[PDB]
RNA sequence: AUCGAGAGGAUGC
């Protein structure tokens, strides 16, 4: 009866953003980026992904609460380069390596017999 | 910024004190007489065992967020397999002619006795470990 | 609830993502907290949950009859020979994340029961409604869009907070409040109030 | 009794109440659907009018807005009907009765109230879902688990009925309760059971988590703590970032049994400042006990700053534990072979030990001691003979249960459980009482139809020799059945002496207060104390100090 | 044919009753450390056996799997929550007109059974589900 | 699956729970407090079947 | 029963000493036996120490009774308490029960007697007495509808 | 002024055993500075632990009592609830009376 | 319902006792909570 | 009451598989056990989807209008 | 190729038995979790009822309906129901469908999933068939009727995701397993004696390597190697559930590029 | 009678009951559109700007603290310290 | 609406 619609899990409401980005008042070269209408299968990667780009200092993200659909990501970076970038150079890394498993899979599906 | 102890160490004792990634050591110091330390080892990260030799050191050098490495280009005062950093407690007078700092590397602890580190193991927040070999 | 004393909530609700799950892929469909185990002893739970599982495998009926030889070893032996270890642990991996879970947990069938009392049919709430005739005191029960009392029990721990202001308008301006005419003389309420 | 000292009454709500671990402690949720009922009576202001006409535009059925604007002659436009409802220009000292928003304060209790303390202000989070949820540790002053109970909720009226809960019955200010001078809401459950298992020596978190537990903190300061673990591999002890959690200049010492500095049992707890020096977090020091951090962090920093600490060790034990894992099998009741033959070889010496004493009473030998019946201190020497066997036994699987073991481990917290409950699960259930005598005759000479006539055996009257895990028996059973009902019994006529006591106790001092002179009395004005509590010092800020001009030596004092 | 007897509590008062009619009177001529310890055969006139024991129980109770395995007011709980429990009240509820009734979508007879169960008829019309259960302190809700 | 045993009245089943009285016809004897005149008192509940 | 105490030396060390326990009592002659300590002595029934040792020392016992049953238990309340409620029956000059008897028929105005046990009698022979109500306990303004000079109400407000 | 003397004493006797001379040089060496803290400290820190007036304290102690009342239920005494039924009482009908000679 | 048709009053020394001559005819769990405790049951 | 479509936990389709079961029980004489495996059902909360649920809808139908 | 390597060992109609060599475990899972969450399908999600003297309530079988396992193979052709510039539904946003039976006989007239009833124009696309694994060929099991009880039903399903609801999951099991003797110790086994002797050795104990006694913790070692098996409901085959995954997985990383740019 | 500006007991402190009162009682003026004696650095909630007019001594009020006997002493919001 | 009975929920660890 108080329920919230399911669909407020992906679609967007209204005067709200997919990402609102904020600078961490506490150090510099910091970052707090919401993401609405998403979760773990998402944070995660973008995450682990940012922790292997190794010009990263901090990185991480935070489900604030299971009944709403958001999570920010933290994000520290070296002196000069942007996190902006971090998270664009990472967020490709991922489409890559999921490009070519796209690909290697369809390899060997292809092969097999059933 | 520099080194603040050193000695050459003899295993007495390894204690798997009801646990299994930690042990409590009992060293010896080869030279001088008066003294001993009792240690807090990750016997996971760095194996010992009866009748070992263990050179240890102290150091409070090589406070804003610690950076990961990078440090395949960096300096690093470690020729050492095995380093932590804690803070010192409390520097407990026994007798003497004599003297005993206690550590705390988050838990993991040390009991050092002896004299001459009067005017070194200073009673600071910074103070790493290292043992090599 | 269940069937042994161990009633509770729905506090949460989370999709078959999120939940922990087997590495037979296998979700839990409700998750209990290992805190109601030791204090309410109930130990049978922790039984019938190892022989389900065993009859969930074997396709059989679980004996639960009281006085019986049936022991949880009796069990083990047979869910060893069963392809899990002999006591109900799964290796368990955290959904969120993927990471293998650092203890083993258990798992098992156990027959639930939905008990009656849904939230939704207690949820009253009222800011104000109909009145009682005799007293003009709002009127019992939530099945009028009630009014709730508070209880003279209530009301020592209003004196015992020391606030008195709020606790004359919980008296007052909400639950009655009237406004009579007093004798400077006879100090009753025989003065006819002819206002206007 | 039942219409002036209490009556019904009106801005008021309840349902259900479910635990929140994303909450704030001061915090409750209030469905949405509720928050769309209750109102608060609003006066028209330059500061308001923006906020507010917005809300009476936003209609009584989306969420923040309005029933009900008040005016001048004082006459009811009514915002869910009403022609002119898309429109009204609100114009300043009228009312506009907006529904009930995030951050109000509220009067929320649960019955039975036998406490200032169950009724707090809280703040208010509105949320999804119809269940009124609250911070764990808002449990215990209110004493309600999850099981289904209900819980009360109350809105304020006027401006002073806010300030009056929001200064006075605001739950932060009740953390550390005049009834014991000591605190009364604590570390609880899960948080317990983690706080200790992250704790442990052998806890080492690695980067991944370090950091998301850092920023999981909500006042972390950004700066990443230097890792204690720096060879090998880059790690972190357990404590080494809880630490985090505690403030500045929290300062705590113990020293329990075996604690020497070094604390090879990673014994008692030393925590200088901000961070954490040697032992394990558990009960004593994160529970509401007395020396512990709570205690502490009140008195010292605030209540604030401690109200907020709760959220912290919880917002991180919780997401360590999260990641973890725990659980309890039946295996964690289970106990050696070989210990399973020296529980039933130590109850068959009590067993046959009981047959003695018994052989003995019945020649007459056995002697009375003095002031009490022959029969009366073999009765007593038997049950003593009994309890023995079980503690025994019992405490023999405490020696058998090894580290890994749940059940044995939440106890270690002190998170729920203790000794009793492994000896009955394990061991032996023990002595069945009613009145305080071991099974009773109901029977002619004997206790079921299946004994003898004339036996005093403790297989006879109510000695359970199996534990839960073997399985009772017939008898045992029936016996045990017997026992348990008692408490039932009373439970549901204890608690009616019970109530009648504090209602007399509450209505023969009621209206006792210290008066502006320090003095204490009552509406005649007549003294009872001439200072309160014989010190005209109020409870809560009192603590246990030891005064060591009492205890040592002459000697030991003049050094 | 006289095999069993009626007998009543206050006649109850004059008999000698045996528990298990096996194990409970064969001769008295190894041991499985795991079943219970079970007292003794000490009695050498037997009036009447018992039928089962598990029959001392009611209704309520005979619908609680290892009740000999329970700390003993949870026994009664239970007792107390099968009466609210939810399933199929009557095969007829169509048809029947009266204020409430409730029945489940798919229930289903319990993974472990009681011997009695079997005359109470709840394989047959049960009121809970057999859930896949998992005791773990997961995320703390 | 019905089994009976209850009533039906103005629609409603009604059931009657099996009242419990102490029996009738019975020789009971009943020792007595410290502050009464009696001590032993020996009780029968008589009534026609 | 065992005993903490100074050795000269100075230290509190374990002297042990023999002592005698009792079914029922009385007290004005046990205590005045020899052999015993007349100072030390101790019968649970505190209306007993009432009537011998006189109406202060029958506070303490109270208490000490009162406290008894409390950490029976394991509890532990903060002294001012019990001790508030100890001193608030002993100072009627002697024991007033905690039931209509004792402080329920003690002056107070009526209307307050009128909210425990013995309701509208109160109000008859207080109709008839023609008591005069003050208006300074809770219960009294509660009725009234009225700011209860209790905490928040203790003073009034001016400009 | 002397209920006010009296009032303290127990207090003081703390104050003067943990700030006595040997003590504050010897044990735990103060400064002149850090002292007059560590007084200017106490009297605030006191001062703030004094009842309020205001204070309800007849429900306090009530409800202050009756809690742990009701954490109560199940060596031959009259104990538990009972017991304090019949402590408030003034019971004259007391079911374990009891000396204890020494 | 089975077992509501199956229940026992005992209006007003020691009666909501489970008491040894039970065994067999009275059920020794099966009992309602609170209210009126032990004085009801079922057979 | 009409066998479930797909498990609640594991999320396989368990309705097209009532029927089956019946036949390779009560004709070619199985047990119940080899009688789940026969029908693909490895994982057993979708084993026991069948072997519990129980078949009611038989007893509505017996009501005639 | 070049990263990520997959091979397959047993594949089937319903099952693809697969290593999934050199990713990061973050990624392995975030795939699990879109694949039984995120990838759009076709089932019925709005029942418009005629007549129904079924033994079973209207509001059920219309839950039952929705469980229905429909082709949803073009099924990312079909426009989104909330999208299409029509109101209500269209055949280029919903396939409609229709269950008429009545009881013909005495002997139990079942009501199969073979009974359903495409209506609207596929435009020629493969969608919205009832799926049968059935042998004797009646997909699941609706309802059944007595001598004389219709039932008349119109199904508009429409696209939609597991996160909306079950239905519209095309999974159910995903087995997934990692370093199988625990030589990364992220797991701490409970026990009685030998723990190597009180659990089992997993099938995928044969491919990796034992431990040998002797060789000490490994701790820089990572996550390689993820014992993975997709089953599938039916309506996506196999391979494109994992292909598909994969894909949205990418497809929604994606939208947070553009995102990125679009501010 | 009265009870002269001198000779005076009564805790010169502030009881959490007066402040709460005293702090309520300004709450309610202010959110009256009643003047304001402070500058609203940037609130608008008339609780929370009252708790300002404390913090900077500007409340024009007396307390009358009641003595058992029916005398009485006053003090401003000024006299009073405020500690808490 | 008002008076009357009865069933049940929370504390039972
Ligand atoms: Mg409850
Ligand atoms: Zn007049
Ligand atoms: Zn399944
Ligand atoms: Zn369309």
């Amino acid at each position: 009866m108080n329920a919230p619609d399911r669909f407020e899990l992906f679609l967007l409401g209204e005067g709200e953003s997919k990402l609102k980005i904020d600078p961490d008042t506490k150090a510099p070269n910091a970052v707090v980026i919401t993401f609405e209408k998403e979760d773990h299968t998402l944070g995660n990667l973008i995450r682990a992904e940012l922790l292997n780009d190794r010009k990263v200092l901090f990185a991480a993200y935070k489900v604030e609460h299971p009944f709403f659909a958001r999570f920010k990501l933290r994000i520290q970076t070296t002196e000069g380069y942007d996190p902006k970038d971090a998270l664009k150079n990472a967020c490709n890394s991922i489409i890559n390596k999921l490009g070519a498993l796209k690909t290697n899979f369809e390899t060997e599906w292809n092969l097999q017999t059933l | 910024s520099n080194t603040l102890f050193d000695d050459i160490f003899q295993v007495s004792e390894v204690d798997p004190g009801r646990y299994n990634k930690v042990c409590r050591i009992e060293a010896a110091s080869t030279t001088q007489d008066q003294c001993k330390l009792t240690l807090d080892i990750n016997v996971e990260l760095f194996p010992v065992a009866a009748q070992d030799s263990l050179t240890v050191t102290i150091a409070s050098s090589l406070t804003r967020s610690w950076r990961p490495p990078q440090a395949g280009d960096r300096s690093l005062a470690d020729d050492y397999d095995y380093v932590m950093y804690g803070t010192a407690y409390k520097f407990e007078e026994v007798s003497k002619d004599l003297i005993a700092v206690y550590y705390s590397f988050g838990g993991l602890l040390m009991r050092l006795e002896g004299n001459y580190r009067n005017l070194n193991n200073l009673k600071q927040e910074n103070a790493y470990l290292l043992i090599r070999r | 609830a269940s069937r042994h004393g161990q009633k509770g909530t729905i506090g949460i609700t989370y999709r078959r993502e999120d939940m922990p799950f087997t590495a037979e892929g296998i979700v839990p469909d409700l998750i209990i907290n290992p805190h109601a185990i030791p204090s309410r002893m109930t130990v049978a739970h922790l039984i019938e949950c190892l022989l389900s599982k065993v009859a969930a495998l074997s396709g059989n009926e679980g004996d639960a009859s009281p006085f019986t030889d049936i022991t949880v070893e009796g069990i083990s032996k047979l869910l060893r020979e069963h392809g899990y270890q002999s006591r109900g642990f799964e290796v368990m991996y955290n959904g969120h994340t993927g990471k293998k879970l650092m203890a083993q947990i258990f798992f098992g069938p156990t027959y639930y029961q939905r008990l009656r009392h849904m939230v939704d049919d207690k949820i009253h709430a009222r800011a104000r409604g109909p009145m009682q005739v005799l007293t003009r005191q709002p009127v019992e029960g939530r099945s009028r869009d009630g009014g709730l009392r508070f209880g003279e029990m209530e009301r020592d721990c209003m004196i015992a907070h020391g606030a008195a202001s709020f606790l004359k308008e919980r008296l007052m301006e909400a639950s009655d409040a009237f406004r009579v005419h007093i004798c400077g003389i006879c100090g009753l309420m025989t003065v006819i109030a002819k206002l206007n | 009794r039942g219409n002036l000292m209490g009556k019904r009454v009106d801005f008021s709500a309840r349902t259900v109440i479910s635990g929140d671990p994303n909450l704030e402690l001061d915090q409750v949720g209030v469905p949405k659907s509720i928050a769309k009922t209750l109102t608060y009576p609003e006066v028209v202001t330059p500061y308001n009018i923006d906020r507010l006409t917005q809300l009476v535009r936003n209609g009584p059925n989306e969420h923040p807005g309005a029933k009900y604007v008040i005016r001048d002659s004082g006459d009811r436009i009514d915002l869910r009907y009403s022609k002119r409802a898309g429109d009204i220009q609100l114009q300043y000292g009228w009312k506009v009765e907006r529904h009930i928003m995030d951050n109000d304060p509220v009067l929320f209790n649960r019955q039975p109230s036998l406490h200032k303390m169950s009724m707090m202000a809280h703040r208010v989070k509105v949320i999804p879902y119809s269940t009124f949820r609250l911070n764990l540790s808002v449990t215990s002053p209110y004493n309600a688990d999850f099981d289904g109970d209900e819980m009360n909720l109350h809105v304020p009226q006027s401006e002073e009925t806010r300030a009056e809960l929001s200064q006075l019955c605001a739950v932060p200010l009740q953390i550390v309760s005049p009834q014991s001078n000591k605190p009364c809401m604590g570390i609880v459950q899960d948080t317990l059971c983690g706080i200790r298992k992250l704790t442990l020596r052998d806890t080492f978190i690695e980067l991944d988590q370090v950091l998301n537990m850092l920023y999981w903190v909500p006042d972390w300061d950004g700066v990443i703590p230097t890792p204690a673990i720096i060879k090998p591999k880059p790690l972190w002890s357990g404590k080494q970032i809880l630490s985090v959690a505690i403030p500045n200049g929290i300062h705590l010492q113990r020293f329990d049994e075996g604690t020497t500095l070094l604390s090879p049992k990673d014994n008692g707890m030393l925590i200088i400042d901000g961070q954490i020096i040697f032992g394990v977090v558990e009960k004593k020091t994160v529970g509401s006990s007395n020396g512990g951090l709570i205690h502490v962090v009140t008195r010292e920093k605030g209540p604030q700053v401690c109200a907020k600490l709760f959220g912290n060790i919880q917002k991180v034990v919780n997401f360590w534990l999260l990641h973890n894992g725990f659980s309890t099998g039946i295996g964690d009741t289970i106990a050696d072979g070989p210990t399973m033959r020296e529980i039933t070889e130590t109850i068959a010496e009590a067993k046959k030990k009981v047959l003695d004493v018994t052989k003995e009473a019945q020649a007459n030998l056995l002697t009375a001691k003095h002031g009490m019946t022959l029969r009366e201190s073999f009765e007593d020497n038997v049950v003593r003979f009994l309890n023995e066997a079980r503690d025994k036994a019992g405490r023999l699987a405490e020696v058998n249960l090894k580290d890994l073991n749940n059940v044995k481990q939440m106890v270690m917290a002190g998170s729920k459980g203790s000794f009793i409950n492994i000896a009955q699960m394990s061991a032996c259930v023990g002595q069945q009482s009613v009145e305080g005598k071991r099974i009773a005759f109901g029977f002619v000479d004997r206790t079921l139809p299946h004994f003898s006539k004339d036996d005093y055996s403790p297989e006879s009257k109510g000695f359970v020799e199996n534990s839960y895990l073997r399985g009772l028996t017939p008898q045992e059973f029936f016996f045990h059945a017997m026992g348990g009902r008692e408490g039932l019994i009373d439970t549901a006529v204890k608690t009616a002496e019970t109530g009648y006591i504090q209602r007399r106790l509450v209505k023969a001092l009621e209206d006792i207060m210290v008066h502006y002179d320090n003095t204490t009395r009552n509406s005649l004005g007549n003294v009872i104390q001439f200072i309160y509590g014989e010190d005209g010092m109020d409870a809560a800020h009192i603590e246990k100090q030891s005064l060591d001009t009492i205890g040592g030596s002459d000697a030991a004092f003049e050094k | 044919e006289g095999l069993v007897e009626y007998i009543d509590a206050e006649e109850e008062e004059s008999i000698l009753i045996a528990m298990q009619p096996e194990d409970l009177e064969p001769a008295e001529a190894d041991v499985d450390p795991a079943k219970r310890i079970r007292v003794s055969h000490h009695a050498t006139t037997f009036t009447h056996c018992e039928i089962h024991p598990s029959m001392i129980l009611g209704v309520a109770a005979s619908i609680i799997p290892f009740p000999d395995h329970n700390q003993s007011p949870r026994n009664t709980y239970q007792s107390a929550m099968g009466k609210q429990a939810m399933g199929v009240f009557l095969t007829n509820y169509n048809v029947r007109m009266d204020t409430m009734a409730n029945i489940l979508y798919y229930p289903q007879k319990p993974l472990g059974t009681t011997r009695a169960m079997e005359y109470l008829k709840f394989r047959e019309l049960p009121a809970g589900q057999n859930a896949i259960v998992a005791i773990a302190c997961y995320s703390g809700y | 699956f019905d089994m009976g045993g209850y009533f039906i009245i103005n629609g409603s089943e009604k059931v009657l729970i099996a009242q419990e009285r102490s029996a009738g016809n019975i020789v009971q004897v009943f020792k007595k407090a410290a502050p009464s005149p009696i001590s032993h008192v020996a009780e029968i509940r008589s009534a026609l079947e | 029963y065992d005993r903490k105490v100074p050795s000269p030396t100075g230290e509190y060390v374990k002297e042990p000493e023999w002592v005698l326990e009792t079914d029922g009592v009385n007290l004005s002659e046990v205590m005045t036996v020899p052999g015993i300590d007349p100072t030390r002595i101790y019968t649970n029934s505190f209306i007993d120490i009432m009537e011998v040792l006189g109406i202060e020392a029958g506070r303490a016992a109270l208490y000490k009774e009162v406290y008894n049953v409390i950490a029976s238990d394991g509890s532990y309340v903060n002294y001012r308490h019990m001790a508030l409620l100890v001193d608030v029956m002993t100072t009627q000059g002697g024991l007033t029960s905690v039931t209509r008897h004792g402080f329920n028929r003690s002056n107070t105005g009526a209307l307050m007697r009128c909210s425990f046990e013995e309701t509208v009698e109160i109000l008859f022979e207080a109709g008839a007495s023609a008591e005069l109500d003050d208006c300074r306990g809770v219960s009294e303004n509660v009725i009234l509808g009225q700011m209860a000079p209790i905490g928040t109400g203790a003073f009034d407000v001016m400009i | 002024q002397n209920a006010q003397r009296d009032a303290v004493t127990l207090f003081c006797c703390l104050l003067r055993s943990r700030l006595a001379t040997r003590r504050v040089l010897q044990e735990y060496r103060l400064t002149k500075q850090a002292f007059d803290w560590v007084l200017s400290n106490i009297e605030a820190q006191f001062l703030r632990s004094v009842v309020h007036p205001g204070e309800m304290v007849g429900v306090l102690a009530a409800q202050s009592i009756g809690e742990p009342a009701t954490q109560m239920t199940l060596k031959k005494v009259t104990s538990g609830v009972p017991r304090l039924k019949e402590i408030l009482n003034v019971a004259k009908n007391m079911k374990t009376p009891s000396l204890t000679v020494y | 319902t089975l077992s509501h048709l199956r229940r026992t009053n005992t209006p007003i020394a020691k009666p909501r006792q489970l008491h040894n001559t039970h065994w067999g005819l009275v059920c020794p769990a099966e009992t309602p909570e609170g209210q009126a405790c032990g004085l009801v049951k079922n057979l | 009451m009409i066998v479930p479509v797909r498990c609640f936990s594991c999320g396989k389709v368990v309705g097209d598989k009532w029927e089956s079961y019946l036949n390779l029980l009560q004709e070619d004489e199985l047990d119940e056990g080899t009688a789940l495996s026969r029908l693909g059902l490895k994982r057993y909360c979708c084993r026991r989807m069948i072997l519990t649920h129980v078949d009611l809808i038989e007893k509505f139908l017996r009501y005639n209008p | 190729e070049e990263g990520p390597q997959v091979k397959i060992r047993e594949a089937s109609k319903d099952n693809v038995d697969f290593i999934l060599s050199n990713v990061d475990l973050a990624m392995a899972n975030s795939l699990r979790r879109v694949m039984i969450a995120e990838i759009p399908t076709l089932a019925i999600d709005s029942v418009e009822v005629e007549t129904n003297t079924t033994v079973l309530a209207d509001e059920f079988i219309a839950h039952r309906l929705g469980l229905i396992p429909l082709q949803s193979m073009d099924i990312e052709q079909l426009e989104y129901s909330r999208d299409c510039f029509c109101e209500d539904h269209c055949d280029k946003c919903s396939v409609v469908l229709t269950l008429q039976a009545f009881g013909e006989s005495e002997s139990t007239t079942n009501v199969y999933s073979k009974d359903l009833v495409i209506v609207s124009n596929l435009m020629g696309r493969n969608i919205g068939h009832p799926i049968i694994q059935d042998k004797e060929g009646n997909g699941v099991l609706i309802c059944k009727l007595r001598k004389g009880q219709e039932l008349k039903l119109t199904c508009v399903a429409k696209k939609g995701i597991a996160k909306e609801h079950a239905k519209w999951g095309p999974a159910a099991a995903i087995e997934f397993e990692y370093d199988p003797w625990n030589k990364l110790k992220h797991t701490d086994y409970w026990y009685e004696q030998d723990s190597a002797k009180e659990w089992p050795q997993s099938k995928n104990c044969e491919y990796e390597d034992p431990p040998n006694e002797g060789d000490p913790f490994d701790y820089k070692a990572q996550a390689d190697t993820f014992y993975m098996n997709v089953e599938s409901v039916g309506s996506i085959p196999v391979d494109q559930v994992v292909v598909r995954g994969i894909d949205t997985l990418q497809k929604k990383v994606a939208s947070i590029l553009l995102a990125l740019t679009q501010m | 009678k009265a009870i002269p500006k001198d000779q005076r007991a009564t805790t010169p402190y502030m009881t959490k009951y007066e402040r709460a009162r005293i702090l309520g009682t300004r709450a309610l003026q202010i959110s009256m559109n009643a003047p304001v004696f402070v500058d609203l650095e940037g609130e608008t909630d008339p609780l929370r700007i009252a708790m300002k007019e404390l913090a900077e001594k500007k409340i024009p009020l007396v307390i009358r603290r009641y003595l058992p006997d029916g005398s009485f002493e006053d003090w401003s919001v000024e006299e009073l310290i405020v500690d808490l």
